[PDB]
RNA sequence: ACGAGAACAUGCGCGACAUUCCGAA
């Protein structure tokens, strides 16, 4: 897996890979996934909120921007959005999920 | 004569009875296979006078995947240990290879029980039904007992076929309609299905070819009364006593039970030989049933 | 009545030895013991007891046509000092060329313990005053009292030695040597009255010499009587009603044995001393080697094979092999004793081969008329039937049971119930009823059973104990409230028993009187003995002997009385002799000659290889007997039903996992006693059972034996 | 002259088949190869019953299954023979390792006390196949047709039936597949003839 | 037990502040007060339930009352208020309303 | 003239559906189809909840102990075994099997067949809560059920139907197995084909439902 | 031998969590579900707490004989048969619709300090509606006004109390809806109840 | 039996505890993942069955960072590297014998218990 | 002219009764 790869690169781990900066990131996976498990144009804007919102951890602490950009989370959601598919989100999420869980696994 | 081994390879488990149903025997006589090929001859509307006349067969024998099985010839075995001659006793089939050696006397007592328990023929079991025709008219279920033995996979029966070329066809005939005929106790019922290989045996062509001073009934037999007067001097036998019903669509309006037979069983020792008779054994019947008592003999060296 | 006071003085020429030992020369004493008595105070037989050794007889001033010139040279061939001593169990010397010579000796049915013990002399005055009281006034002398004698005698002198010489063992009881001196004394004096001998004295004792010429003469005959056809005449049997009968036909063909042996020792006119043995349907027997008892054992032999083709058939027959023995044979000086037995045995066996004749066999298939109607427990037509399809036999037998039970005494008698040789018929009748029988007839005999005549043999059965299971019979075993109702039967035999006749006992050691010691050690252990073996189990004794052993009952009641009748046959035989059995379980219903057949194929599973073991189930549970008592039983079954105490599906689990070799299959016990919810300690003792082979198959069958206790 | 028809064919267990070391209820079994098979026995009578049930013994059911009746005595036309574990199924269930044979777990609810009474009986899985064979005998030509029919409809009596131990409570449910009938001895044209 | 209901009304004199766990910096309008699922503010029970069992601090008495969470506050009365940290609080004078059941008669 | 009369259709499970069966903490699994491993309904339950839901409704003989001393209809239909009065069981039902339709439906979606409901006991003097693990099949499954009737009067049919159509409204108002007591075992039937496969009786205006 | 089925909703009053931390929810629909063995137990809880209990009450097959009546009974030879079949309460449809007009989950998240070690419950979004689904046999004509009788005063107990969860903190308050009472199965007459 | 080796090696007493505290309420999820990638191979290796396989060893990555025991048990036993194992030999015996690999594991350590 | 011929180990049976994922912040 990919995540596996990338997280213990970033184990040195960041703030932002720890789950206390990676939390608003992950409330905010959890609200788009929990739409989509109860299931979409909502679907979108949450997406877009999301990019919005990688931005805004990104501006508010750079351990979360090096986290973002080494796991290319937002390139991904952008390459979910192009495809459009519930199944694409899934596994996005999986991915999401194996980068928090290889996080605390390293820690 | 043309002599012909018959082997017999069993589908399905195949009831014996040598007096009850419950009975499993793992062979039959001389005579109830003349019955079924009687039987088959009619059904086929064949002659009869093949059959009645110049077919000269054994008893069914054991094989399995190692060598054919001969009955223990009724010889004197000379043998400090009295439990030797028991081992003996309770031997009853011995390998064709080493039927001269036993008859010369070199099989030990150990030996025997070897030979004994290396006969692989199958495993005896029975089989217990039910009978619900008295359930319908406000009665019970009626259990009764059916023993079958079921031979091993590579084992079976066989018995060698003595007669002219007229006689070897029409039995090739016969054993064909017999394959699914069927031989036993309950054919009707899903017991004793088999197929039958015919071919000419060297092996068995050879062992008959031996002389002796000595004579084994490989198949259960009597002799005439004229017969009597010489063969039985000098000869250990065994009287097997021969009993049935008889089985046919005509013989009476309700089935019947025929004259009870003696026959000297097969393996018995004779120094002089004797030719069977076909006995009929049908009193007051439509038809005569016949009963084979003709003599397939062995000679050997005691 | 020569003969009978040579009898009589033969039977008591030791009777001063127990006089002796209670406390002159113990012939002296035993004359003048006997001669306290009027009725034995006859010539012949005081002669007998007085002068029977050579040193009295040397100076004895007789007028050498006494019977004790027999006596004396009867005794020396049946023979042939610490007054308190023991007697030696005969099975001491048996086999001790390989398990050794052991100490077991008896004390005053009683078991050897290898103890050193003495008889007190007070326990022997006690004897002599028993002798003295019994002689007074209940016994008498006779023609008829020499049997009542016997059977005294026997009671009585069973366990006394007969000689107390430190130098020998004391193997031979003293009834023994009185009763084997008792029948060379009757062969000999019917040789020497064939011969018109008048003078016993110039004839064998004077030149002493001629002694030894005697013993060197051919005087005696050893008979061997073999009746064939019994095992299928008892269990060939079909029908709801077979089960009641098992027993009546096995005790019918034992009367009908001893009945053929009384006949030819009447027509012989010796007494049962010369009756060595009778067992499973033989019959030893020593008899004079007269042209006269020649012509009665052919005309014995003609007239019993006519009357078993008359009512038999081939169904059941007799055969009678006779071999000529010398003193020197008896004594086995020469060591032809063994090299005579084998061939009475041979020339038995080769009579029974060729069995029939020309005209019996050209008989049998005259067969006028068929058989149409035929009975149920007999499939014989030629027999008349009667009604509800029984046939002549075995609607009498059936009489004889429901009687067997509520009478004791077994009477041959002119008028019967079933049919025996000589034109006779056997009925069991209480006391009253064969006093009737034999006041209104003369020639009517009686037995009484383990007690006239006395029969040894065991007739245990749980039904007739208890009156309200008395009519259902061996079915009854099957009625109980927990367990599967099922019935055990136990088939056993001994192992090598011939061949311990044969060579057991040492050449030095082996003679006549000693094999019949051995034979009535033998016969009282499995005719008296297994009945206390066997007290309060729900068991049925079908055949006993040991040669042929049957018992049908409940199959864990079986169990137990086998393993308890494994472990008292080797106290009674001291070791020497092993046990082979085979068990079987069958439901009721189910047909007689399958559970005999099924039983017999696993007696001789057990007995192939270490002649030592128990078939207990089928193919796969041949065990050892003490691996069956503590390993399977013990060690296993008393703690899965300590702990379970029903579980009966869960060990039906275990029963399925552990039929599973595959590793995946001991991980899922491993699971399944992890959550059994029982002792650890008990877990871990079960999983190393199921990892060791001939371990897992013990846990098994110990988890199959539980389950059959608790089944509904 | 005389003829025997041979039938060969798969029995399929559409449901667990039970037909009466330590088991409670066990299956009949091959006393040898220890696996389960259905007695011909127990397919005779079961479409000797059902014919029976449909045609009311009757004369067909004397003709085809025997009967030894005083002055009628006929012989049996059909020889159905024991139907053994088939080949392929035995592959089958060892792959995946599979069992033969399954325990099924029931009870009984009392009337009285509403307590449950625990039961296991054996029962062949459903994945299974029998191997079924049959002969017919043409003791009479101009019945054959008719017989078949009789057959015929016996067959599809029995695929509606059950086989045996159950049935009303789920059990036994078979099903037939003809593979061939042919005539094995004399020379009747059996290609027109089947079932089902 | 005899139960006793109790209509409990808290009036708030002071700016009151629960963590929802949930602070937002500018860019997206400072600590956000608690709301339930719908969206409107309220006062959890679990919270005021701690604060009477800090006050207490017996302990089988205590469990026998249960604090229902409190009616939906009116949005209005939220607000911001300053402690450098902003946190929103009710506003002075509103009315919160809860329900008290209590199993205890002693 | 043997009359065989088949219904074949479905079984839909409303509630989770717990029937017992030998053979994971759980404290007892689900029956299982052994050759698939898929839950099953075996028709030894359904003939038995229908005929108790029968004897119920009609009404049980005071003191009964046995199932023979039912009510003459439940004899007739579900059969007897009186020693002399043994009568045949009309009814023939079928263990019902995991539908393809729905292990289709479950394989979409992602389900397991089954669920583990968590319960707990919690103790009526000391308040402790101890946990229990059952497994439950999820309430979309569906099950293929084929039960057989057997005219052996054709007067009685009618009658015999009428019954079988209150068993069935009995057992889908009642549950089927396990703790149904306990929001278990919720069932409703959807027939399908109610037709005559054997013999020529009129089965149309034959309806169980 | 009748049938009375009782059908209607539980409105969510407060937050209801259902362990299974994460509620319980139901498989295929992947929704809350309030199971029926959690409301068979929390009112026969309720309700024998109503009436008197032994000092020594271990097992709950020694309550009051109307608990044992209505909720059945496992008394060894004394067993009763429940006659309340409970079912599971699924997630209302049209409470479903409500929640998904707007963007709303059907579950919240709620945080406690626990003075601070801070700890999440997942609850049922207050205002969802779960319809209920009741059985009640009729195997006692007498006694059906008495099981009657001590079902409402049941449910009104629930409904003063909590249901599942903790709910002295506050969460799990419901209420009861009930649509409609009428006898599915028999002639029984069901109107007055 | 090398599942037999590795729980008993790990066997210690202090109450007999594997694993540093192992319990089979911690294996709970494990077990129900590996049960449902069973029942989907028994039914029909296949695509959906290999990123079933490669989310079973992101939740054993996930188990061992939450739980110690978990992560001791996961280390001894080398449970995901056999499902790499079972990933890159791409047959569904080797998924059968890893699934009785598991069992026996999870039986024994019950039995030790 | 097979110890044979005819014979369903068959009939009734719920794996079922009671049980809060619960107390604490």
């Amino acid at each position: 897996n990919f995540a596996r790869k990338v997280v213990e690169e970033n184990k040195r781990l960041f703030n932002g890979l720890t789950t206390s900066k990676l939390r608003n990131l992950l409330e905010l996976i959890n609200h788009v996934y929990t739409k989509v498990y109860n299931s979409s144009e909502d679907v979108r804007d949450e997406l877009e909120y999301l990019k919005v919102k990688f931005a805004y951890e990104s501006g508010r602490e750079p351990a979360v921007r090096t986290f973002i950009e080494k796991t290319y989370v937002d390139k991904l959601v952008d390459v979910v959005l192009k495809k459009n598919t519930k199944k694409i989100f899934l596994d996005y999420c999986k991915y999401f999920e194996a980068l928090v869980a290889y996080a605390k696994f390293y820690r | 004569l043309v002599v012909k081994l018959v082997k017999l390879t069993f589908k399905s488990p195949v009831h014996f009875g040598m007096k009850r149903l419950s009975d499993s025997n793992h062979t039959i006589a001389a005579d109830t296979l003349f019955s079924a090929l009687i039987i088959e001859a009619l059904q086929q509307q064949l002659e009869l006078s093949h059959l009645l006349n110049n077919l000269v067969i054994t008893d069914l024998f054991p094989y399995n995947k190692t060598s054919y099985f001969l009955p223990k010839p009724l010889i004197r075995i000379e043998g400090g240990d009295e439990s030797g001659y028991k081992a003996f006793k309770k031997l009853t089939y011995i390998p064709v290879e080493n039927y001269s050696e036993y008859l010369r006397g070199e099989i030990d007592s150990l030996e025997a029980s070897k030979i004994a328990e290396s006969l692989n023929l199958g495993k005896a079991s029975l089989s217990t039904k039910v009978s619900l025709q008295a359930v319908d008219h406000n009665g019970e279920s009626e259990p009764y007992s059916v023993g079958n033995f079921t031979f091993y996979p590579e084992s079976g029966l066989y018995f060698l076929a003595k007669g002219n070329a007229d006689t070897i066809g029409q039995l090739e005939i016969l054993m064909h309609a017999l394959q699914y005929s069927g031989i036993g106790g309950k054919r009707s019922a899903g017991y004793g299905q088999f197929r039958c290989t015919i071919e000419d045996s060297g092996k068995f062509d050879s062992l008959l070819s031996q002389t002796g001073n000595i004579a084994i009934l490989l198949s259960s037999a009597m002799a005439s009364d004229e017969e009597l007067v010489d063969c039985l001097e000098d000869a250990r036998y065994l009287l097997k006593k021969r009993t049935g019903f008889v089985q046919s669509k005509t013989y009476a309006d309700q089935l019947v039970k025929k004259k009870d037979f003696y026959a000297f069983s097969a393996g018995s020792t004779f120094y002089q030989k004797f030719n069977g008779k076909i006995f009929d054994v049908s009193d007051n019947g439509r038809h005569s049933v016949y009963r084979y008592a003709k003599a397939f003999w062995l000679e050997g060296k005691i | 009545n020569k003969k009978l006071e040579l009898m009589y003085g033969s039977l008591l020429h030791d009777i001063g030895k127990i006089v002796y030992r209670s406390n002159g020369t113990h012939s002296k004493i035993g004359s003048q013991f006997l001669n306290k008595f009027k009725p034995f105070q006859l010539s012949g037989i005081v002669d007998s007891v007085s002068y029977h050794h050579y040193k009295e007889l040397a100076s004895s001033s007789l007028l050498d046509d006494s019977v004790a010139y027999i006596t004396y040279i009867a005794d020396n061939i049946a023979s042939g000092f610490d007054k308190r001593a023991p007697l030696a169990s005969i099975f001491n010397v048996v086999n001790s060329e390989t398990k050794g010579l052991a100490n077991y000796t008896y004390s005053f049915y009683r078991y050897p313990t290898d103890a050193k013990k003495e008889y007190t002399s007070s326990q022997y005055a006690a004897l002599v005053n028993k002798m003295t009281d019994d002689l007074s006034n209940k016994l008498k002398v006779g023609p008829d009292s020499f049997s009542s004698l016997l059977q005294w005698t026997e009671s009585l002198w069973s366990y006394i030695p007969s000689s107390t010489d430190t130098n020998q063992v004391m193997d031979v009881s003293l009834y023994d040597h009185s009763k084997i001196t008792c029948a060379i004394a009757s062969c000999i004096y019917d040789y020497l009255t064939e011969m018109n001998c008048v003078n016993y004295r110039k004839e064998l004792f004077s030149p002493y010499e001629k002694t030894k010429q005697f013993y060197q003469e051919d005087v005696f005959l050893l008979v061997s009587l073999d009746m064939s056809g019994i095992q299928d005449f008892i269990y060939n049997i079909s029908g709801s009603k077979a089960l009641k009968s098992l027993r009546s036909r096995s005790f019918y063909l034992e009367t009908m044995l001893e009945s053929l042996v009384d006949d030819l020792l009447s027509d012989l006119e010796l007494s049962r001393a010369n009756l060595l043995y009778t067992g499973g349907g033989h019959a030893y027997l020593l008899l004079p080697n007269t042209e006269r008892a020649r012509d009665v054992l052919a005309s014995f032999e003609g007239e019993m094979k006519e009357w078993f083709i008359k009512i038999f058939k081939t169904d059941l027959s007799v055969a009678i092999a006779y071999k000529a023995c010398t003193g020197e044979d008896l004594m086995n000086s020469n060591g032809t004793y063994s090299d005579l037995w084998q061939t009475v045995s041979r020339k038995l066996s080769d009579k029974k081969a060729h069995k029939y004749s020309l005209n019996e066999i050209k008989l049998f298939n005259s067969t006028i008329h068929a058989g149409t109607q035929e009975c149920k427990e007999c499939l014989r037509s030629d027999i008349d039937i009667s009604e509800d399809s029984l046939c002549k036999i075995c609607e009498g037998i059936i009489a004889i049971s429901n009687d067997l039970r509520d009478y004791s005494f077994f009477v041959v008698s002119p008028e019967g119930k079933v049919p025996l040789p000589r034109n006779r018929y056997l009925s069991v009748e209480n006391q009253d009823g064969a006093e009737r029988k034999i006041k209104m007839n003369k020639e009517t005999r009686i037995y009484s059973k383990n007690q006239v005549t006395n029969l040894w043999m065991c007739d245990y059965d749980f039904s007739t104990l208890n009156p309200e299971t008395k009519k259902q019979g061996i079915a009854s075993y099957v009625n109980r409230e927990v367990g599967i109702p099922r019935l055990g039967v136990l088939r056993a035999d001994i192992d090598n028993l011939g061949t311990t006749f044969i060579k057991g006992i040492p050449e030095q050691y082996r003679s006549i009187s000693r094999t019949a010691t051995l034979s009535r050690q033998l016969s009282m252990f499995f005719k008296f003995e297994l009945s206390n073996i066997l007290k309060g189990a729900r068991i049925s004794v079908i055949y006993s002997g040991g040669d042929d052993l049957f018992l049908i009952g409940a199959w864990d009641d079986v169990i137990s009385k086998a393993l308890v009748l494994r472990k008292a046959f080797t106290r009674f035989s001291a070791g020497k002799l092993t046990f082979s059995a085979g068990i079987g379980m069958y439901p009721v219903k189910y047909p007689i000659s399958k559970m005999a057949s099924e039983t017999g194929v696993l007696e001789d599973l057990a007995k192939r290889g270490e002649k030592n073991q128990v078939a207990l189930w089928n193919d796969s549970k041949v065990f050892g007997w003490s691996q069956l008592e503590e390993q399977i039983l013990k060690e296993k079954m008393i703690p899965l039903q300590e702990a379970l105490t029903h579980g009966k599906s869960f060990l039906y689990k275990m029963l399925e996992l552990l039929r599973n070799e595959d590793q995946i299959n001991i991980a899922r016990l491993a699971y399944l006693l992890a959550r059994s919810s029982l002792s650890e300690e008990l877990t871990q003792s079960i999983f190393a059972w199921s990892q060791n082979k001939q371990q897992k198959v013990e846990l098994i069958t110990a988890i199959e034996y539980l389950v059959y206790q608790i089944r509904e | 002259m005389y003829s025997k028809i041979r039938i060969v064919g798969k029995i399929d267990v559409l449901t667990g088949l039970h037909i009466g070391g330590a088991i409670a209820s066990p299956v009949v079994r091959d006393p040898y190869s220890r696996l389960p098979i259905i007695p011909g026995s127990s397919i005779k009578g079961k479409m000797r019953s059902l014919l029976a049930k449909h045609i009311g013994d009757a004369p067909e059911i004397l003709r085809l299954f025997g009967s030894s009746q005083k002055g009628a005595i006929q012989s049996s036309r059909l020889q159905i023979s024991d139907a053994f574990f088939s080949k392929a199924s035995q592959e089958e269930f060892d792959k995946k390792d599979l069992a033969y044979t399954e325990t099924k777990f029931e009870n009984t609810i009392s009337r009285l006390t509403a307590v449950a009474n625990p039961r296991q009986i054996e029962r062949v899985t459903r994945g299974a196949s029998f191997d079924f064979h049959i002969i017919y005998n043409v003791e009479n030509i101009n019945e054959v047709m008719a017989d078949f029919e009789n057959i015929k409809t016996a067959i599809h009596l029995l695929e509606n039936d059950y086989l045996g131990g159950g049935g009303t409570r789920g059990n036994g449910r078979i099903r037939f597949v003809i593979d061939s009938i042919d005539t094995v001895v004399g020379d009747f044209d059996s290609s027109n003839l089947s079932i089902k | 037990m005899i139960e006793k209901v109790y209509q409990v009304k808290l009036k708030v004199y002071g700016p009151v502040h629960i963590g929802s766990g949930k602070i937002i910096r500018k860019q997206e309008y400072l600590h956000l007060f608690v709301r339930d699922g719908r969206g409107d503010l309220y006062i959890p029970g679990s919270s005021l339930k701690g604060a009477l069992r800090t006050v207490l601090e017996s302990a089988e008495a205590f469990h026998s009352l249960s604090i229902s969470d409190s009616l939906p506050i009116d949005p209005k009365n939220l607000a911001i208020y300053q402690k450098p940290l902003y946190r929103e609080c009710v506003n002075v004078g509103t009315t919160v309303e809860f329900t008290m059941k209590i199993n205890s008669d002693d």
